[PDB]
């Protein structure tokens, strides 16, 4: 099982950088070249350079050089890529790929990823509020005022069983915060045949994770 | 450089389906061309190495073919938990690495239409000085809908948001959630709040509403 597993969420000021690691594992880490590409939200995957893991060899985009490094600790068997002088259109995802030499080259593994925020505004938890209706009843709740935009929703009854989750959905941005919404889908005749005035909704994110209860009409 | 250019940008298709992309080098690569797979917010996979070649671990119904300039992936059987956007990339010459646009693939289903709630502001975050109005549309096909935000029945604009999950990897339908935000005050100045949805699944708009007392 060859692995890749990077670091956490940043939040950046503009004209600040930030260092990513990516953790290999599942093979000889000095055997193969690593690559890192970055996806702003909603756009093209951008190659940034490579670096070959034995010998620390590197390469870089032009679009990038002079701004960016990608080095290898190789006890580690991590590779890390840093950026400096940050602007708001460095805000993406940056991946770290391994690279298949053998017959034509491939990126065959790749992180799960690392979201760079860059902004004006500063990284905050979010704050919960329950969404109430005034055949299955909807519940929800809603999560506002975080930066960076990585959070998970999950539900839980009153005995601490667990809620099956429905399809989330993407947070928008306003006035440099995003804000979200999930709901579960509970049968009528089950709520209000039934002891139970609420539910939990449940949060993690990068700057602190939220509980909130959720009453049942 | 060389370029990549997918096409279609944009295909909807049936689950059993036979599909096919392409995607067109500006200049020869010879078999150096790779096809991953991207599902939203996730990283892309692997899914076909030198033209033709199957990743390890890819089901079988994915295959690739081409030499030089024009190059195919095709889905012979086409899965609800195909959906996503696809990329080729080409490794003959390099830097830059470069990746096509990407072709977004949805499913083709029959249509569905959606369910409708309306969710008022809570107490606890009026005190806050601002008022949340959520409005959920559930398990709707096509992805195409549309709502309309009305307070005393005068059409709201500007003061809105919405999003769309991805396709459910089962039943192939969207669910949208819409946010109005009003001030406190404003809030405060209206009674009736509603929702109107139009979508193709239903003969006529559907709309859900509460008075701000109840
Ligand atoms: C936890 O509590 C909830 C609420 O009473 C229970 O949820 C019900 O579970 C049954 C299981 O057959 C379903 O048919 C109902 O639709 C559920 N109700 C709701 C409102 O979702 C659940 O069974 C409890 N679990 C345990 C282990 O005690």
């Amino acid at each position: 099982q060859v692995q890749l597993v990077q670091s956490g969420a940043e939040v950046k000021k503009p004209g600040a950088s930030v260092k990513v690691s990516c953790k290999a594992s599942g093979y000889t880490f000095t055997s193969y070249a690593m690559h890192w590409v970055r996806q702003a939200p909603g756009q093209r995957l951008e190659w940034m350079g490579w670096i070959n893991a034995g010998n620390g060899n590197t390469k870089y985009s032009q679009k990038f050089q002079g701004r960016v490094t990608i080095t290898r600790d190789t006890s580690a068997s991590t590779a890390y890529m840093e950026l400096s002088s940050l602007r708001s259109e460095d805000t993406a995802v940056y991946y770290c790929a391994r690279e298949q030499w053998l017959d034509l080259a491939h990126f065959d593994y790749w992180g799960q990823g690392t979201l760079v925020t860059v902004s004006s505004g500063s990284a905050s938890a979010p704050t919960l509020f329950p969404l109430v209706s005034c055949s299955s009843v909807a519940v929800g709740c809603l999560a506002q005022d975080f930066l960076p935009d990585s959070i998970t929703f999950s539900w839980k009854y009153k005995n601490n069983s667990d809620i099956s989750s429905t399809r989330g959905f993407p947070s928008v941005l306003r006035g440099g915060k995003y804000a979200a919404t999930s709901q579960v889908l509970l049968p009528s005749k089950d709520v209000m045949q039934g002891t139970d005035e609420h539910v939990v909704c449940k949060v993690q994110h990068p700057n602190g994770n939220k509980e909130k209860n959720v009453p049942l009409p | 450089d060389i370029q990549l250019t997918q096409s279609p940008s944009s295909l909807s298709a049936s689950v059993g389906d036979r599909v096919t992309i392409t995607c067109r080098a500006s200049q020869s690569i010879s078999s150096y061309l790779n096809w991953y797979q991207q599902k939203p917010g996730k990283a892309p996979k692997l899914l076909i190495y030198a033209a033709s070649s199957l990743q390890s671990g890819v089901p079988s119904r994915f295959s690739g073919s081409g030499s030089g300039t024009d190059f195919t992936l095709t889905i012979s059987s086409l899965q609800p938990e195909d959906f996503a956007t696809y990329y080729c990339q080409q490794s003959y010459s390099t830097p830059p690495y470069t990746f096509g646009q990407g072709t977004k693939l949805e499913i083709k289903r029959t249509v569905a239409a959606p369910s409708v709630f309306i969710f008022p502001p809570s107490d606890e975050q009026l005190k806050s000085g601002t008022a949340s109005v959520v409005c959920l549309l559930n398990n709707f096909y096509p992805r195409e809908a549309k709502v309309q935000w009305k307070v005393d029945n005068a059409l709201q604009s500007g003061n809105s948001q919405e999003s769309v999950t991805e396709q459910d990897s089962k039943d192939s339908t969207y669910s949208l959630s819409s946010t109005l935000t009003l001030s406190k005050a404003d809030y405060e100045k209206h009674k009736v709040y509603a929702c109107e949805v139009t979508h193709q699944g239903l003969s006529s708009p559907v709309t859900k509403s509460f008075n701000r007392g109840e």
